[PDB]
RNA sequence: CGGCCAACUACGUGCCAGCAGCCGCGGUAAUACGUAGGGUCCGAGCGUUGUCCGGAAUUACUGGGCGUAAAGAGCUCGUA
RNA sequence: GGGAGACUGGAAUUCCUGGUGUAGCGGUGGAAUGCGCAGAUAUCAGGAGGAACACCGGUGGCGAAGGCGGGUCUCUGGGCAGUAACUGACGCUGAGGAGCGAAAGCGUGGGGAGCGAACAGGAUUAGAUACCCUGGUAGUCCACGCCGUAAACGGUGGGUACUAGGUGUGGGUUUCCUUCCUUGGGAUCCGUGCCGUAGCUAACGCAUUAAGUACCCCGCCUGGGGAGUACGGCCGCAAGGCUAAAACUCAAAGGAAUUGACGGGGGCCCGCACAAGCGGCGGAGCAUGUGGAUUAAUUCGAUGCAACGCGAAGAACCUUACCUGGGUUUGACAUGCACAGGACGCCGGCAGAGAUGUCGGUUCCCUUGUGGCCUGUGUGCAGGUGGUGCAUGGCUGUCGUCAGCUCGUGUCGUGAGAUGUUGGGUUAAGUCCCGCAACGAGCGCAACCCUUGUCUCAUGUUGCCAGCACGUUAUGGUGGGGACUCGUGAGAGACUGCCGGGGUCAACUCGGAGGAAGGUGGGGAUGACGUCAAGUCAUCAUGCCCCUUAUGUCCAGGGCUUCACACAUGCUACAAUGGCCGGUACAAAGGGCUGCGAUGCCGUGAGGUGGAGCGAAUCCUUUCAAAGCCGGUCUCAGUUCGGAUCGGGGUCUGCAACUCGACCCCGUGAAGUCGGAGUCGCUAGUAAUCGCAGAUCAGCAACGCUGCGGUGAAUACGUUCCCG
């Protein structure tokens, strides 16, 4: 897994990290990446209690997902953002066991959106 | 962004241009002395309600018309501030220039002096409650008024988080073209920031 | 097609064959709105089949059609989560529709040196039932009658 | 001397140094830190710590509770 | 169906035996392990064994609770009703204690069909110590004993008395309709449900079967973790059960209900969302933007939709904010306080890369107090594209042109809040109608505005020319003319207006006529309350902080154009629906004064000279196009495709094309054979394709952006799936 980083300002040694922890998570998704990038950026206030935001974009065979942290410093930003993806990743899935109990089971016990209509004759049952 | 400016959605309908002359080669130069003129009025005098500044040119002659709720203030006895006003504004290179200096009917129906009472207002101690209900109640004390929505936002009251307050009577239809909204915005000048103010006043329709 | 059905374009009569069949045939061959280009391309096809034939076109043409129009097709259906190839029947317009993207297309694929001379081979191997065309039609119908087990629903 | 709880401004500092009974205040514009003006409460005293009672109906005699908040023994028989 | 014992019945599963009988069976979302070909599965007959008892069979009965239904027989417990014969307070509760107590588990001995922890393979998965499949041991069963726990729950201890009713249902006694068949109906006693008063409760709810009103007795609680744990003890074969702390730690842990948000919950709807199509992107070359790296600098800002042909509607110098170096400080530019003045200012010379410095020539008008200019000396001060869009104003994007967001009064609730705004129908729409503890209102929706499609009146120049005359080829060219276009003023015209049918006779809906146009005709402008501390202190303004011999300011040169790569938007192609050559026909819109610029002449061609006429319905942009049509040639090839790259030669703009412009000529002739996973736009004058114009602009990096017209398709069965 190839990741890009594109920082700004001062962050010393967060594309690194950024990058070794991120490419972690290509075994994590069901079908294979095909782009990954990251950005790194800083609040200049002083003010601000959590200044790094750390964002982050995969393209899972087509299907896009992000996540964005806030941190203290870059090192718990990229942490807490591969949280978030794992997070993310998990709810995509999309295979069979992640979707074998989301498909409507038993004939007439339960309903769902998708559930099969039932067939009716003509005349009423009497 | 979200709603444009009142006075530009219905500039060839309802309202009307401030500025009326016509110029093909010296076009360029007639606005560069027109935003000069204006700005030299907007500087100068602010104590009495600057309305409005309208601009009329012919040829050498400029005639300038400006509305005011105070024109004894603007204007000299002798003619002093009138003076004053003619020489600057030869100054300007206006060639002849002459100044016919009016006053509005119902000042308090007018929404430019009203943002500018409210943000006087505001600056130096009022609450901002205070001064909107008042704009809004003697506003809709004025016949013609059939509806007034004041609001201005910014570091109200101090404080470190900015708000944007407003409170609204009768009908302001910002959508209907016909109907005319006279739209006033004003900056208040606080020490801690700047607060603006905006003010729609809705007196009826026109067809 | 949320709210309801969408009305179709009634294209005139051909001038110069006055049938339906060639107006079709000329606007699923035209390409960036050079509607004479292909004009010439179909009448120069049509005078080709009647001068190797010797009789009228159009109903050699009808006869290509007719061989190369499909009855059954597959189309994916997804029925209580789960998707599979249901054999399906297909309207007469719809039939018309494929039969003649089939034929031109597979004539934009042949090897006669000119789009006038590979249109007028296919239609007349369709016609005598040898075209590319005629053989799609086939495997489509060998595809629907292979899984005839999902027509149920 | 933020609120409980009488009594607020300026300067210095900036998630530091520090404060704090609780809630919680320090991120260059702090009525909560430090210092000065001003103020308030007491006054030969004024604060802090330690211990007991009150507030606490928070062991409920006065004066509480037990379906879901802690609280009906798994159910009976039967001794004092 | 209360319990215990004994005997016993039939269906089905499994196995065994024997026929018939073949090649699959079995299992799943889909398969594979597995069984079978040595005769399986299927079908028939016979036999063995174990376990559970379909229908009856329920919110129905019994039991203190756990719990209890195949049939029969034997033994046995409790309950209820009536009579009220008997005793005469013998009642209630009950610490400890004793007994009973689902399932699992334990011991000894049997049994073992099915099911099935553990355990084996198969599959799914990134991994499966799981879910799914095939097998399968304890166990499940019986006898006799242990254990002593359960969401052992009505999460509600037992006894008693009282406090509106209505309606099911089980057991029993009785009066009257009376057929006396009939739940006829009533009354009464004992159960078991539902709904509901008063009352109670934080609320949910309970409510004569109380969680109401009271009395008697028992058990238990005293913030959350640590912990039902350690230690000690008792019980147990064991598993373990019962009794049961503290240190330390937190400022909460909790119950009910409200508003949102969310769901791999449900219902109803929408949208190029999918499906049906057409054309693309992802592959190649180039243009442009970004990341990364590099550099002295590669100025800054913008990072999913909603950053990445974006701010930039024009980076050679300027711009320019960055780097190197050279200068300067009340400063490049303002205004005020002072001292001295008649010069400031230009014009030329020289030095310097230039800023700049120096030299030569020219010198104020007021009017006596000084005013305008600057000098220096100063002094307040100017000046920052310096920081913070998490201090702000303004402006903007976005959900979304989606239909929604609220308020006054009233009512309900302790309260947060609710109602209106929900329900049925309908619409593009919180659009409307009917209902309704709500009645109204506001912002939104719609309309009013622009353009476009038809017609009428007015209207004739620079615009038309049909009928008349002059024309010379060169044509409305010219005199003339409103007729027809056209230009621009006013107006008419679409309102479900009309008809027929559905409709609550209501909204609304379907069809038809008339009409240029039919049901908001087409396209614009218009963007609710808010969200995302979205973007912008670099348009501007601005609080605070910072710089001030510098982070201000002037100049030359350089950079923003660097390139092993990655991403994004485009253009050109990969050809015959085409390339090249010749002829030839049809547009709209727009621009033009130190600008457009024609005829002519000179070049091959960019272009050069020249300047007619034009502030322009007139002149120029050619009279305006290209795709198109006709003719000729090429013959399926890395080519007569493709044009990149490179060599040489020029033109123009500009002070100046080295870094780093566009164009022209000759030569050169790369990749590229229709592009993987994946992905984008588009429903009709649309997509595709063709050309033209404008802004910025001396020139241009424009293939970008904003407009204009030419030619002009395919497809939509329908909402299961993807997205909002």
């Amino acid at each position: 897994m190839d990741v890009d980083v594109s920082t700004d300002g001062e962050l010393p040694g967060a594309a690194e990290y950024a990058r070794e922890k991120i490419g972690r998570l290509s075994r994590r998704a069901h079908r294979p990446v095909l782009h990954a990038r990251v950005r790194l950026t800083r609040h200049g206030d002083p003010a601000v209690e959590r200044p790094v935001i750390a964002q982050a974009n995969l393209d899972v065979n087509g299907r896009q997902v992000r996540a964005q942290v806030e941190g203290v410093n870059a090192r718990e930003a990229v942490d807490r953002l591969e949280a978030r993806l794992r997070s993310r990743l998990e709810r995509i899935a999309e295979h069979w066991e992640a979707r074998r109990g989301g498909v409507p089971a038993e004939a007439g016990r339960e309903w769902r959106h998708e559930s099969e209509p039932a067939r009716r004759p003509g005349y009423f049952p009497r | 962004g979200q709603k444009i400016n009142p006075h530009g959605f219905r500039l060839g309908i309802t309202t009307e241009w401030k500025s009326r002359w016509y110029a093909d080669k010296q076009y360029k130069d007639y606005v560069k002395e027109d935003v000069a003129i204006r700005k030299l009025l907007a500087t100068g005098l602010e104590r009495a309600g600057i309305a409005d500044v309208e601009i009329e040119r012919t040829r050498d002659r400029v005639r300038v018309d400006i509305h005011t709720a105070r024109p004894g203030i603007v204007i000299g006895r002798r003619g002093t501030e009138a003076d004053r006003i003619r020489a600057d504004l030869e100054k300007l290179t206006g060639k002849q220039v002459q100044l016919n200096i009016l006053e509005v009917k119902n000042p308090e129906s007018q929404a430019q002096l009203v943002a500018q009472g409210v943000a006087e207002q505001l600056s130096n101690r009022v609450a901002f409650r205070r001064a909107m209900r008042k704009a809004i109640q003697s506003a809709m004390r004025q016949p013609n008024v059939k509806g007034i929505r004041v609001q201005c936002s910014g570091r109200l009251g101090g404080a470190e988080m900015s708000r944007s307050e407003f409170y609204r009577e009768g009908r302001v239809p910002l959508h209907t073209l016909r109907a005319d909204i006279d739209y006033g915005l004003y900056e208040a000048k606080t020490t801690f920031g700047r607060i603006g103010v905006k003010v729609w006043i809705y007196k009826g329709d026109i067809v | 097609p949320r709210k309801g059905p969408a009305p179709k374009r009634p294209l005139v009569n051909d001038p110069v064959y006055g049938s339906q069949l060639v107006t079709q045939l000329v606007n699923k061959v035209l390409l960036e709105g050079k509607k004479s280009l292909a004009e010439r391309i179909v009448y120069g096809a049509l005078e080709q089949a009647r001068e190797k034939t010797g009789t009228d076109p159009v109903v050699t043409l009808k006869r290509a059609l007719d061989n190369v129009k499909p009855a059954l097709e597959v189309r994916s259906r997804r029925v209580g989560g789960a998707t599979y190839q249901v054999p399906v029947e297909v309207r007469p317009d719809r039939s018309t529709t494929l039969a003649l993207r089939w034929l031109v297309n597979f004539s934009r694929q042949r090897r006669e040196k000119t789009m006038v001379e590979r249109l007028a081979n296919e239609i007349l191997d369709a016609s005598n039932g040898l075209g590319a065309s005629v053989k799609r039609r086939e495997d489509t119908h060998k595809m629907a009658e292979a899984n005839r087990a999902f027509a149920h629903y």
